[PDB]
């Protein structure tokens, strides 16, 4: 197998300034006869089937604005954007074109680099409803932050939570280039009336010191 | 008065296509036409007296394409014939390959074969066999001793091969263009042999 | 123009055989590849293998081979992806795709992707809960919780209400059952005058909810 490297694993982008993009190959995809390096890359937009862009290393498929450009030879290879813009976001893969089996890189996340705002925090108590059925679930919400590094940690009666919870983030949005994060705390109704002070703590790049939201239970 | 034509047959190398058929004409002419299985036919060969048309410019348009041709015929309601379906890309034979260089690398031989040029064009490039068939095209040898003692064989996904040789015995060198993935013509014809000493 | 088109959405038990379909057009189908490709929830792309279906001829993946088979039907137009006892490890989407026209040219056109489930769990509706606001802008939510399987579709107000809305991909829970929320943030004025509704609809169960999220 040829493995293929892809570096950075994620590449933040300002609109309208360059992006560069390496894959390295463990084997030579160079053929002698024709002297054609047979790499090819491709873009998967979040939602969609990926697309073809460059095949043998730098000739783009009909259709590909002229701003995407490949280059390299042998083993080290690179893909160039002129200028980037909100649409091409996304996964960008390289392929071993080559030879059998077929290989593909791990992926380089194309994100939209926008100065750093810090989330708005909101905690959300079980709805009554829920409690009748024998289960607690406590929601906070972190909203419209970037970049995407986040840290939520729960805590019950002022005692860190572990393997009770799980988070869902959002995909950037289009217009003003943010994240959003969702967890979800679950206890049974039993455990959940043993305790008082529920407290969602966010820590994030845009806070100098973390953010606490909570509630007492019954208030 | 007028023959239908009959053993409507192509014959093709390398994607130059040749239309065949029977017979030969008296006080008759024909008419060829090609379309694309689902597309509209168009002539090519006109009021001639051969028995046999050019078609590579038509087909090199798109090789993996199915085409299918007719032939008319006129005294010097008109009679015509279907030929067979042809799809240049899995049917047309390999040409003959050329030994390129052997060279004696220590106790090894490199052999190298041609990347031979095809009639299939892109802008101002004539494509080779790897441009059209990539990872499709394999080669095979035949290497054999001045004593043979029945002739061994190697293969290759690219245009070299490396084999292992005995001191001083001079060997003799012959290659063959492979597509395994086809159902027919997988095989060319073999190379002209190369001789260590000649 | 050329399209692919794949077969829907598969829910199986471990241990079950499936074939997934996947249906070519707008080109001669007979000299160009067709190419089996998977990835996994949040993963990259793996290459699984491949089929000439003017031939039937298949190359595999070292780590697919004995696990799938890859065939065709070359009359009409389609190939095919089959297990004969799938892992729960087999969930992941699958994409088709045809190589280009050049030797070596990548794969130039994709399908729009088969998802495949392989669990234990049984189809099971949404309970949907209300996230309640309390004391500029307020935020408040519906909670879909404990369902099987994917998809939910969630909207408020009938679909008019799409601005600052966030709904979130679900997580695959413990006991092997799905939850989402879906939150929008509002003007805290207006909490006392307009009226949200979530629009929670699961097919695979026949469950339509409409739940009111109001200040308690």
């Amino acid at each position: 197998d040829i493995v293929m490297t892809q570096t950075p694993l994620s590449l933040p982008v300002t609109p309208g300034e360059p992006a560069s993009i390496s894959c390295k190959s463990s084997q030579s995809l160079l053929s002698s006869g024709n002297q054609k390096n047979y790499l090819t890359w491709y873009l998967q937009k979040p939602g969609q089937s990926p697309q073809l862009l460059i095949y043998w290393a730098s000739t783009r498929e009909s259709g590909v604005p002229d701003r995407f450009s490949g280059s390299g030879s042998g083993t080290d290879f690179t893909l160039k954007i002129s200028r980037v813009e909100a649409e091409d976001v996304g996964v960008y893969y390289c392929q071993n074109d080559y030879t059998y089996p077929l290989t593909f890189g791990q992926g380089t996340k194309l994100e939209i680099k926008r100065t750093v705002a810090a989330p708005s925090v909101f905690i959300f108590p079980p709805s009554d409803e829920q409690l009748k059925s024998g289960t607690a679930s406590v929601v906070c919400l972190l909203n419209n932050f970037y970049p995407r590094e986040a840290k939520v940690q729960w805590k019950v009666d002022n005692a860190l939570q572990s393997g009770n919870s799980q988070e869902s983030v959002t995909e950037q949005d289009s217009k003003d280039s943010t994240y959003s994060l969702s967890s979800t705390l679950t206890l049974s109704k039993a455990d959940y009336e043993k305790h008082k002070v529920y407290a969602c703590e966010v820590t994030h790049q845009g806070l100098s010191s973390p953010v606490t939201k909570s509630f007492n239970r019954g208030e | 008065n007028t023959v239908a034509a009959y053993n409507l047959t192509w014959k093709s190398t390398n994607f130059k296509t040749i239309l065949e058929w029977e017979p030969k004409p008296v006080n008759q002419v024909y008419t060829v036409q090609i379309s694309t299985k689902s597309g509209d036919w168009k002539s090519k060969c006109f009021y001639t007296t051969d028995t046999e048309c050019d078609l590579t410019d038509e087909i090199v348009k798109d090789v993996k394409q199915t085409y299918l041709a007719r032939v008319f015929s006129y005294p010097a309601e008109p009679l015509y014939e279907n030929s067979p379906e042809f799809t240049p890309y899995l049917e047309t034979n390999l040409g003959q390959p050329t030994i390129q260089s052997f060279e004696q690398v220590g106790t090894k031989v490199n052999v190298t074969v041609e990347d031979e040029r095809t009639l299939v064009r892109r802008n101002n490039t004539f494509l080779s066999l790897r441009d059209v068939f990539g990872k499709d095209l394999i080669y095979t040898l035949y290497y054999w001793k001045s004593s043979s003692s029945g002739k061994k064989t190697a293969k290759t996904n690219t245009n070299e091969f490396l084999i292992d040789v005995d001191k001083g015995e001079n060997y003799c060198f012959s290659v063959q263009a492979v597509i395994p993935s086809r159902t027919v013509n997988r095989k060319s014809t073999d190379s002209p042999v190369e001789c260590m000493g000649q | 123009e050329v399209q692919l088109v794949q077969s829907g959405a598969e829910v199986k038990k471990p241990g079950e055989s499936l074939r997934i379909s996947c249906k070519g057009s707008g080109y001669t189908f007979i000299p160009y590849w067709i190419e089996w490709v998977r990835q996994m929830p949040g993963k990259g792309l793996e290459w699984m293998g491949d089929i000439l279906p003017g031939s039937g001829f298949t190359t595999y993946s070292p780590s697919f081979q004995g696990h799938v088979t890859i065939s065709a039907d070359k009359s009409i137009s389609t190939a095919y992806l089959q297990w004969s006892s799938l892992k729960a490890s087999d969930t992941a989407m699958y994409y088709c795709a045809r190589s280009g026209y050049y030797g070596n040219s990548g794969f130039a056109y994709w399908g729009q992707g088969t998802l495949v489930t392989v669990s234990s769990a049984s189809t099971k509706g949404p309970s949907v809960f209300p996230l309640a606001p309390s004391s500029g802008t307020a935020a408040l939510g519906c909670l879909v919780k404990d369902y099987f399987p994917e998809p939910v579709t969630v909207s408020w107000n009938s679909g008019a209400l799409t601005s600052g809305v966030h709904t979130f991909p679900a997580v695959l829970q413990s006991s092997g059952l799905y939850s989402l929320s879906s939150v929008v943030t509002v003007p805290s004025s207006s909490l006392g005058t307009q009226t949200y509704i979530c629009n929670v609809n699961h097919k695979p169960s026949n469950t339509k909810v409409d739940k009111k999220v109001e200040p308690k």
